[PDB]
């Protein structure tokens, strides 16, 4: 992922303009090869027209240039691009929201699975490790970077996510389908065992744990669904054909004709179609947005950082359920115990922007 | 006949025990008194649930009231050694088993854990495992066994061992309550049975590693006394509560090391036993709180016991001083059972003697200093 929200915190004079100077995850890094290809074909065709072609053939070539320029439609391709890219962006954001995150699970576990002893600590750590393991399994199924990090289940075992005995139980299961759901079933069994053993004190807490487990598992299933069910291939081919047809039309129809013929709208030759190159940037980059977001778990610069999320979730969940279990500072009175109003101070840098009348409603200025 | 306290309405107490106690936590400090066989306890309030034994403060008591000191400097100190969940008060309340120290911070005379822990740390790599079969007899407040006819005897022994029915098992309610109370507390209780003597019972503690054997058995004894106090009966660990053709109570100790548990560990079992063969008198003195006089009434060689004056070992020998189980002989590995220790033995003394003789190759009539 390429984060630039710090740069665009305000609508400045040169806000979006300086974003064109970035390289990592930029339009240039995605297009420059197609840009050089389009420029190469355009320059080769222009050179052939200027030198190689006969005078007789040049009249036919320029008539074909006029014909190809008449059918260069830039408006209709904008519709198919807008709709297709909007669908791809919707899928991309929903895919990000489906990342297996264990924050809800860690909060429930640390608040419901009890015991300062070795067994309670084993319960909490193993409950969160099961969710981490199912996250790792689904992500290595869907993400190329995680797969290269965990090429085999042996890599998962050496990483500490799954144990030797859990590995034997995992491989002995007779199923031809992806087994990312297995640690979730293990989580359900372990939660039921903890409730039976009294580690979970109340019936509500067990229900809350299974509700939060099914939310986590549904996110894993949703990542599998997005991975399996692509954007329909026919629609992707339609947008690609529209864009490539328009650019093939622009390659010939926008060729610089000899001004000596005096054809209208073609009485100039700048030997570089800079406005056609700007249109190429526009439409080719608009397609490149979808081409980068269509599978957001690849190795694009703007693709999701799945390995970082795995590491963060594992470390934070272990910290929260093990070192932070029932480890609280003693209850004491805050700065505003005796104060009628509870208001924090402002720094010298924020006071002169703040201290303004508080909004009470639209109807109170009558 | 049960005690006057047992006749107080238990319903009432429960009603008070059902009150939510709030943020304060009760800790019951348990220690061994000056007889080396009696347990004492008292309770303090803590601000919060202790996460480990390290968070428990040291405490103190008057040693002149526990047969443990005399004169001016009778204040003794309690140092927490092992923590357990309180089965009488429930979570988050704790049972705190403590070592006893004199006013000058020297170990108390009945503090055998202090030396026992040092010996266990010396052989930690060999990982010694222990198990103890604690036999006990339930008694009425009149000093007669629980359930026996008034000033009389039940039928002869034969049907009571592992018996079921109103005429076979006496005071099983206490046994069930104790078993559960120990499981809740985190005591390593391995099982129970009705013994050959009616109103006599047994619970197994183990396997426990090193110093954990003494902590688990002593706290298991405390819970039994406290559970029996609720029912208004007495648990006695007297090695021979009733004279005649009525079984004694022993504390059979199972011992194994990492070498003995491994394949072909029988050779190490036999080496340990032949070392024990040469120190029978040293172990008899250690296996009894008063030097072996109590166990003289039990070790008569008649009622599935051995002779106190003679040492013997064998495979599947119930009458021997040391027994190698038949399965251990067949599998050529496992443990051996020391059947000598009395029911009122100190487990710290018993475990320390086994390690000194079998693992540290100690000889003579006195324990080695610093080794
Ligand atoms: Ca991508
Ligand atoms: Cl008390
Ligand atoms: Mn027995
Ligand atoms: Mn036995």
């Amino acid at each position: 992922t390429v984060t630039y929200t710090a740069r665009v915190a305000k609508a400045r004079f040169g806000g979006f303009s300086k974003l064109l100077l970035l390289w990592r995850g930029s339009i240039y890094k995605l297009l420059w090869r197609e840009l050089l290809c389009f420029l190469g074909l355009f320059m080769a065709l222009s050179a052939a027209y200027r030198f190689v072609l006969t005078e007789e053939q040049k009249r036919y070539f320029e008539k074909l240039v006029l014909y190809c320029d008449r059918y260069a439609s830039l408006i209709p391709v904008s519709f198919v691009l807008g709709f297709y890219v909007t669908l791809v962006v919707h899928r991309w954001w929903n895919q990000y929201l489906s990342m297996p995150l264990t924050d809800a699970l860690m909060c429930v576990v640390v608040g419901t699975v009890h015991g300062h002893d070795e067994r309670g600590r084993l319960y909490r750590r193993t409950l969160m490790r099961y969710a981490g393991l199912s996250g790792v399994l689904i992500l290595r199924s869907v993400s190329t970077a995680v797969f290269k990090r965990f090429p085999t289940i042996d890599h998962v075992v050496e990483a500490g996510f799954m144990t030797r005995e859990e590995r034997k139980k995992f491989e002995n299961l007779n199923s031809s389908y992806n087994k990312y759901w297995v640690p979730c079933v293990w989580f359900c069994n372990l939660a039921a065992q903890a409730r039976r053993e009294g580690r979970i004190r109340d019936n509500g807490a067990f229900k809350l744990l299974l509700e939060e487990l099914n939310v986590f598992r549904s996110k894993c299933g949703m990542l599998f669904h997005y991975d399996w069910i692509s954007v329909p291939l026919v629609y992707t081919q339609v947008v690609t054909i529209a864009v490539y047809s328009y650019f093939l039309a622009c390659l010939i129809g926008r060729q610089f004709l000899d001004p000596a013929q005096g054809y209208k709208d073609h009485d100039l030759d700048l030997c570089v179609p800079i406005f056609t190159l700007l249109q190429f940037f526009f439409y080719a980059g608009w397609l490149k947005v979808a081409e980068q977001l269509i599978n957001p778990f690849g190795e694009d610069d703007d693709d999701f950082e799945t390995n970082f999320l795995i590491d963060r979730c594992f470390q934070v969940s272990m910290l929260a359920v093990d070192e932070m279990y029932d480890d609280l500072a003693m209850l004491e009175k805050d700065l505003y115990w005796d104060a009628a109003e509870a208001r924090a101070p402002y720094t010298a840098a924020t006071a002169f922007l703040m201290q303004q009348p508080s909004f009470q409603g639209s109807t109170f200025d009558i | 006949a049960t005690s006057a306290s047992s006749h107080l309405n238990k319903g009432i107490k429960q009603v008070y025990m059902a009150l939510p106690q709030g943020d304060k936590v009760q800790a019951m400090y348990i220690w061994i008194d000056g007889t080396g066989e009696g347990l004492r306890c008292k309770t303090r309030t803590l601000d919060s649930e202790p996460k480990c034994i390290e968070e428990l403060p040291e405490w103190n008591f008057d040693g002149s009231s526990t047969f443990q000191s005399e004169g001016s400097n009778s204040d003794m100190y309690l140092v927490p050694a092992a923590m357990f969940r309180d089965p009488f008060r429930k979570d988050p309340n704790k049972l705190v088993f403590c070592e006893v120290f004199k006013y000058n911070r020297k170990p108390a005379e009945t503090n055998l854990r202090h030396t026992c822990k040092r010996i266990m740390d010396m052989v930690s790599n060999q990982r010694p495992w222990f198990g103890m079969e604690q036999e006990y007899t339930l008694m009425g407040t009149d000093g007669h066994p629980f359930g026996w006819p008034s000033n009389g005897f039940p039928g002869p022994q034969g049907p009571y061992y592992c018996g079921v029915g109103a005429d076979k098992a006496y005071g099983r309610d206490i046994v069930e309550a104790h078993y559960r109370a120990c499981l809740y507390a985190g005591i390593k209780i391995g099982g129970t049975n009705a013994e050959v003597m009616p109103a006599q019972w047994e619970f197994q503690i183990g396997p426990c590693e090193g110093i954990d054997m003494g902590d688990h058995l002593w706290v298991a004894r405390f819970i039994l006394h406290r559970v029996c106090e609720d029912f208004g009966v007495i648990a006695t660990f007297d090695p021979k509560p009733i004279p005649g053709n009525w079984n004694g109570a022993g504390c059979h100790t199972n011992f194994s090391t990492k070498a003995m548990r491994e394949e072909n560990g029988l050779k190490y079992i036999e080496e340990a036993i032949e070392k024990l063969s040469k120190r029978h008198q040293y172990h008899i003195r250690a296996y009894d709180p008063k030097g072996g006089l109590d166990n003289a009434r039990r070790l008569t060689g008649f009622h599935e016991t051995s002779n106190i004056n003679d040492f013997s070992a064998g495979v599947a020998n119930r009458g021997a001083s040391i027994r190698i189980p038949r399965t251990v002989g067949q599998e050529k590995k496992g443990y051996f059972e020391d059947r000598r220790p009395s029911a009122n033995c100190d487990p710290f003394a018993v475990t320390e003697a086994l390690i000194r003789t079998c693992l540290l190759n100690e000889t003579g009539d006195e324990p080695f200093q610093y080794k």
